[PDB]
């Protein structure tokens, strides 16, 4: 298979250049009559229908074993087996742990389940709200066979059978096209041409893609009607390739996943660090093997944060919770984060950053251009229609057309509204709608005589209608056609109502005026009329396509009219936000390269003032080989260069060059453009739209693909999707990454601080022989019981300064989990937390009569079930089920007291560098985090029956305001490193803490 | 690991950062001195600040075993070679030699005798005097040198003792008992103790019980009440009551729950040696 | 008697502090 996929990233061939003769001699048909019924009947039963093999994908509900493991539930797995493997060393004599470690490994269990089944359902959920989305309308073909014209199924469809298309129809494979009649087909999607290209029997171009002779699978027809041969069915069509590729790409680690690896490799580190080094330790002074490896495995467990699985995954729903209230749509749940690390974006330019609707821009009135209202609200600026010249050329474009309004459109916006006809002529019909009145009564104003339609040569329109007005019943003529054929069939000029004849002076001006519209992007189509010598051609004189009847030289040349798609609405801006955000912008696009340029100008992908080698070379009329390229800044790549380009000149264009943009390229060059962004080490996100972007979004470090005006095979290959196609979320995703790391590293602090004061209670134990701390199930109640609120409030944090001034994280430099934060968490602050918990604990204990320079060695006796007299400091003797109650009380004000210390934990960790005066104390879910918080401990401590269950016991008052001076020492101490951070940004306290 | 210049993995600035650590944890550590040094500030030096706990005072043997059973050969002398030193070191404190001093000791009734009070928990008066215990209050259980003296050889014995709890002052049941069992007649002056082989249900029970108290009662005297602390009263002899059981089966093992009755006394069903006593032999 | 602490009235400040808090926190998320 890998030799498979190897072809299919190859740029394709064909037959496609072959006399009709060979053509037939080879595929065994009739170029009129088509093939035979039984032929067809037999060759759609050979291979296989014509359609694409349903996508390759569809894993079943099984698919939730992918959720229970990754690389996290991983560690909580293990964690767990270690657990459950330290009961059954604990099998070797009567037990307690069957209320603690068969407890923790079970806890540890059901906490990877239930994450798994929450992560599931969410990405279930996003599953089914994307299949409901699929709307497969059957579109039969229109096939010849044995002379006979039949309309069938469009999966019936064989190979080397003659197929008609029409108007609107959709080309049902892949044909050779023997015969055209004004045919322009939308390859809009598969090649990433703007405009519709016509069709022609003829061999045009070597490139099957660019070639007239090719009509494409999923190319909507635009206008007229051909007849071909087909070439290629179902999955072996060049869409049929492409989709086939897109799926058999591979997605790719995301920067976020590879960050929790690089977390857990760490927490795993000191995890078997203090395991080992304790192990021995242990060893060194008297517990047996037995006992030694149960501190072992208790402190590796120990070390494992059993919550953070639940807070990360419930953080990133949450983020993603929002990406959906804004329709932005993410497939998988960890690619939301990925736009915020995203240092370049390559974007293909129709059907992505613009509308993809062909409209009038600029119009030639009296040797003069005027722009005319490009925008879809029509917000901009009207023309001055005063002018009799303007009402010549509306007349002239309006009532030569094959453009109709169809039947249903009426309450509509006359721009969004549908239209039947070409581009050119779509534009033109909504312009004269909006602008010079209603085209119906104007068009049926003038009757229509006869016409000719655009030739497959010299592509002029004409056709000749009687006259409406009153004083001049002269028979009026109207042709448009490409400037300079029109010109070389014209003479006179029309000037604010009046003519003249044509002087070299405002003729080089009408041509330097054509070539600045046709350099400017947009395409330019002349406009002509004569009216007729009505005393020649009388009012009976029925005239003919047979002959000249008109004088086709000595016309009257009117103006220009100049098209081009815009840019959707929010596109500038949100180029302009993603290039100030310092991430690097990339066109690239198969269309071609003078309405490239342009649009990337327009959308600021190209700056003013920049300019392209090309652009360098015109202005000093020099050689274009002569000029330095490093003076140039920008740089638009012909597609024709790219395919001898080697990987070096691929990188030193991408290094060398700020503003890039990539026209006439291939899918395929497009997935090779992405891989040598890749190259340099950044991670890439892509947007596009058509079929030719599939690869591409595929192979991204993160796709985006548009919900309405995308195809579905780039659908399907994206890791994310617009419903609105609204380009600026993805500022908006950008920005929503970069926020929702930050918040992850205070979230993780969080719980990662709890684990030093969780831990060392154990840990003494084990060394000053003291009796325990801290039971298993108080460190559950906290871990799993008290910290998750607000944990999960640590991310409705905001930003504390401007995100999207800074430039783009560095994926080797910053990291998620860094040394800075486990000197910050282990080593600070969770100590001071350790230090008030301990306090507490010598405060319960003391106040009961044991004191603490007591209370050293006792535990071999204090764990003793069997010693009914203990001595305390005062002489008095204990029972067992006594003093393992003052045991459990001081297990509780313990846990009680981590919670206290987490609060001014959570207040600091709210703020990574701002003064906690400064960001305030606004959001609210961290407020509620703790009252719940306390309210909750509370509860624990004094609920009827949890001595008897939990073995929790009521908390004495004064036992509470223990732990206040340690939270408050910690407060003040972040506090004032969070100032000196600020004030000194050498720095020390910046490179040391500062996470 | 190691290049020019780092230790692995950046050793330039260590001494940097290591220092910062000792003074930080240094810092730290004052700190909880500190704290528990006003704690230990705020604590008493004569009582304990909650009694609470312990309020129902538990029963204990004098050969507390790995888990309250007595299992032994009459025959050999390995056998019982750990209960007898357990109850050598046990007694070892109560000899007559042991107190000589008319200073630090008191000559206390030979009769269970009413409450001792000495003035107050505070310092005022000087260290208190100690009521004696003679070993010979308990007959035929390591009464002085004549008999047993394999300490249960013959026929099984055990000492039953009672908690310590500062300012405890333990209050017999009334005379109007509820069912008290045979038991003697002075029950105003004394805490008493019975025991049965099994509580309340049926029993496997085979036994015949002898109790030698104070003055031949089974039951600990109040004359020996308030226990006023180690600091007051160091070198304190607490009451004792030895029990001999002369009439058992002997490869069968039976079991045996002793329980002491009073105002001041409570029993918990979770602690078992609370305010009740447990043995298997 | 000193061994007498009264863990109920205790108890029932606990509890009742901890529904006031805690409703007192649902006033906070809950911002009209
Ligand atoms: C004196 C010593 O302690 C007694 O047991 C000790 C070992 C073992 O039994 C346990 C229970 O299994 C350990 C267990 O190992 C690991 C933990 C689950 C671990 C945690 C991971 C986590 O995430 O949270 C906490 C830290 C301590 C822990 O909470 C318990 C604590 C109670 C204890 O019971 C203590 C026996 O008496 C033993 O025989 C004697 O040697
Ligand atoms: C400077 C400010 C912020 C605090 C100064 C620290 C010292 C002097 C304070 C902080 C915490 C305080 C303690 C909190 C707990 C109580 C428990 C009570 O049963 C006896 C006193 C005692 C132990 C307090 C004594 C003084 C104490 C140790
Ligand atoms: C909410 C934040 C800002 C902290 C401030 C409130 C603190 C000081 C309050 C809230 C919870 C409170 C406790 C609620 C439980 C009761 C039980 C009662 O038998 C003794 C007092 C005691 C123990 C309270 C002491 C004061 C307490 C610790
Ligand atoms: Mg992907
Ligand atoms: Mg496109
Ligand atoms: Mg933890």
């Amino acid at each position: 298979e890998r030799d498979m996929d190897e072809l299919k990233k190859e740029v394709s061939m064909d037959d496609h250049k072959l006399s009709l003769d060979e053509l037939h001699r080879k595929y065994g048909t009739d170029l009129s009559r088509g093939l035979t019924t039984a032929r067809a009947a037999e060759i759609l039963a050979r291979d296989g229908p014509n359609a694409l093999t349903p996508p390759p994908t569809t894993p079943e509900w099984v698919k939730f074993c992918r959720q229970l493991f990754g690389g996290f539930s991983m560690l909580l797995w293990i964690g767990a087996v270690l657990c459950f493997l330290a009961y059954g060393i604990q099998a070797a004599t009567e037990e307690e742990p069957q209320n603690d470690n068969l407890y923790l490994g079970v806890v540890l269990s059901a906490v990877v389940i239930i994450t798994g089944c929450f992560s599931y359902y969410q990405e279930a959920k996003s599953s089914k709200i994307m299949e409901s989305f699929k709307n497969m309308v059957p579109q039969q073909a229109l096939v010849i066979r044995n002379g006979e014209k039949m309309s069938i199924n469009a999966e019936e469809v064989v190979v080397g059978d003659l197929v008609e298309v029409k108007g609107g129809d959709r080309i049902p494979a892949d044909l050779r096209i023997i015969s055209a009649n004004g045919c322009k087909v939308d390859n809009s999607s598969l090649t990433g041409e703007s405009e519709p290209q016509t069709r022609s029997p003829d061999f045009t171009n070597e490139n099957p893609l660019e070639t007239r002779n090719i009509a494409f699978f999923s190319t909507n027809c635009v206008e007229g009607t051909a007849r071909g041969i087909v070439v290629y069915t179902g999955d072996r069509t060049v869409m049929g390739r492409i989709a086939t590729l897109a799926s058999g790409l591979e997605g790719g680690q995301t920067p976020i996943a590879a960050e929790i690896e690089h977390f857990i490799h760490i927490i795993t580190g000191v995890a078997v660090f203090l395991g080992v080094s304790f192990f021995i330790l242990s060893l060194i002074l008297e517990y047996t093997w037995l006992e030694a490896v149960i501190f072992l495995i208790g402190i590796i467990v120990a070390n494992v944060p059993e919550g953070l699985l639940a807070t990360v995954t419930v953080c990133l729903t949450l983020t993603a919770k929002r990406m959906a209230r804004k329709n932005c749509l993410v497939k998988n749940l960890e690619a939301v984060e990925t736009l915020g690390s995203t240092s370049t974006i390559c974007s293909d330019k129709t059907g992505t950053l613009t509308q993809n609707r062909m409209t009038v821009a600029h119009m030639w009135f009296d040797n003069q251009i005027h722009e005319a209202d490009t925008t879809e609200n029509q917000s901009g600026v009207s023309f001055d229609k005063t002018s009799a010249t303007w009402l010549a050329l509306s007349r002239i474009a309006g009532l030569c057309n094959r453009a109709v309004f169809q039947a249903n459109q009426d309450n509509l916006p006359i721009l969004k509204r549908a239209v039947a006809g070409d581009a050119s002529e779509s534009a033109l019909l909504k312009c004269i709608e909006v602008c010079c009145g209603s085209v119906k009564e104007m068009r049926e104003r003038y009757t229509k005589i006869v016409e000719i339609p655009f030739n497959s040569t010299n592509k002029y329109q004409l056709s000749i209608h009687k006259n409406a007005n009153a004083g001049e019943p002269r028979h009026l003529l109207v042709m448009k056609g490409a400037p300079e054929r029109i010109l070389d069939r014209c003479s006179s000029i029309l000037i604010h109502g009046k003519e003249q004849p044509l002087d070299e002076e405002l003729k080089d001006a009408f041509q330097n005026a054509y070539l600045e519209l046709g350099g400017l992007g947009e395409r330019v189509l002349g406009f002509c009329h004569l009216l007729l010598p009505d005393e020649q051609f009388p009012e009976g004189f029925q005239f003919d396509t047979d002959d000249v009847n008109f004088p086709v030289d000595n016309l009257c040349f009117v103006g220009l009219i100049s098209m081009i798609d815009p840019p959707r609405a929010a596109v500038p801006d949100a180029v302009g936000k993603c290039r100030s955000a310092g991430i690097k912008v990339i066109m690239v696009t198969g269309d071609h390269p003078i309405t490239a340029k342009a649009i990337a100008k327009g959308v600021g992908i190209i700056s003013e003032g920049n300019e392209t080698v090309e652009d360098i070379a015109a202005r000093l009329n020099i050689p274009v080989s002569q000029v330095n390229p490093r003076d140039a800044r920008a740089c638009v790549v012909h597609g024709s260069d790219l395919k001898d380009m080697t990987p070096e000149q691929l990188d030193d264009i991408l290094k060398y060059h700020t503003e890039i943009v990539f026209a006439r390229t291939s899918p395929q060059q497009k997935l090779i453009i992405v891989e040598g962004c890749q190259r340099q080490g950044a991670i890439v996100a892509v947007t596009g739209d058509g079929v030719n972007d599939s690869p591409a979004l595929k192979k991204a470090d993160i796709g985006v693909a548009m919900g309405i005006a995308g195809s579905d095979v780039s659908k399907q290959a994206a890791d994310m999707i617009l419903l609105d196609d609204n380009f600026a979320s993805i500022v908006t995703g950008v920005e929503e990454g970069r926020l929702i790391f930050d918040n992850l590293k205070k979230s993780i602090a969080y719980t990662l601080t709890s684990n030093i004061p969780e831990i060392t209670p154990f840990l003494i134990f084990i060394i000053a022989n003291i009796p325990l701390p801290l039971g298993t199930v108080t460190i559950l109640c906290i871990d799993l019981g008290t910290d998750m609120v607000p944990a999960i409030s640590l991310a409705y944090e905001q930003a504390e300064s401007d995100i999207m001034k800074r430039q783009p994280r560095n994926p080797q430099t910053d990291k998620l989990v860094n040394e800075r934060l486990i000197s910050m968490a282990y080593g600070q602050i969770g100590m001071i937390q350790a230090l008030g918990g301990f306090f507490t604990y010598f405060v319960i204990m003391a106040e009961n009569g044991f004191l603490p320079n007591h209370l050293l060695g006792i535990r071999v006796t204090w764990d003793d079930r069997w010693i009914n007299d203990v001595e305390d400091s005062y002489g008095q003797q204990w029972t067992y089920e006594q003093r393992k109650i003052v045991e459990f009380t001081c297990h509780t004000a313990f846990f009680v007291s981590i919670v206290v210390v987490q609060w001014a934990d959570l207040v600091i960790c709210k703020t990574r560098r701002n003064s906690v005066f400064q960001q305030g104390m606004k959001n609210k879910i961290l407020i509620f985090g703790l009252f719940e918080e306390t309210a909750l401990a509370a509860f624990l401590s004094y609920c009827p029956g949890m001595g008897v269950a939990l073995r929790m016991y009521p908390l004495k008052p004064t036992w509470w305001f223990c732990a206040f001076p340690y939270s408050l020492l910690i407060f003040v101490y972040d506090e004032v490193r969070k100032l000196i951070i600020r004030r000194r940004p050498g720095g020390w306290v910046e490179k040391e803490t500062y996470y | 690991s190691e290049k020019k210049e780092f230790l692995g993995r950046t050793g330039g600035s260590w001494f940097k950062i290591l220092l910062f650590y000792v003074i930080f944890y240094g810092c730290l550590a004052g700190i909880f001195i500190g704290t528990i040094q006003v704690m230990l500030l705020t604590i008493s030096e004569f009582k304990p600040t909650y009694q609470d706990r312990v309020a129902p005072p538990g029963l204990t043997q004098i050969p507390q075993i790995q888990k309250t059973e007595i299992a032994f050969r009459p025959n050999d002398p390995k056998s019982y070679m750990t209960y007898v030193d357990n109850i050598d070191n046990f007694l070892k404190k109560y000899r007559d030699s042991a107190q000589k001093d008319d200073m630090i000791f008191e000559d206390c009734g030979n009769v269970p005798s009413e409450l001792k009070d000495r003035g107050e928990l505070n310092n005022e008066q000087g260290e208190r005097k100690v009521c004696r215990f003679k070993l010979e209050w308990l007959g035929n259980c390591s009464g002085i040198n004549d008999e047993t003296y394999g300490y249960k050889d013959g026929k099984p014995c055990v000492i039953i003792k009672l908690n310590r709890v500062l300012g405890f002052k333990p209050k017999p049941p009334k005379n109007e008992s509820l069912e008290t069992y045979p038991v003697m007649k002075y029950n105003p002056y004394v805490l008493p103790v019975q025991c049965t082989g099994k509580r309340d249900e049926d029993k496997e029970k085979v036994g015949s019980i002898e109790y030698f108290g104070l003055g031949g009662y089974p039951g600990f005297p109040l004359q020996y009440y308030p226990y006023y602390g180690k600091l007051l009263q160091p070198k304190y002899l607490q009451p004792l009551l030895a029990v001999q059981f002369t009439n058992l089966t002997m490869d069968t093992e039976i079991r045996i729950e002793c329980k002491a009755y009073g105002e001041n006394i409570g029993y918990s069903e979770k602690d078992r040696f609370q305010g009740r006593f447990d043995v298997k032999i | 008697d000193p061994f007498y602490y009264d863990y109920e009235t205790v108890r029932n400040g606990g509890l009742i502090f901890a529904a006031l808090a805690f409703i007192v926190g649902l006033v906070i998320i809950l911002s009209k």
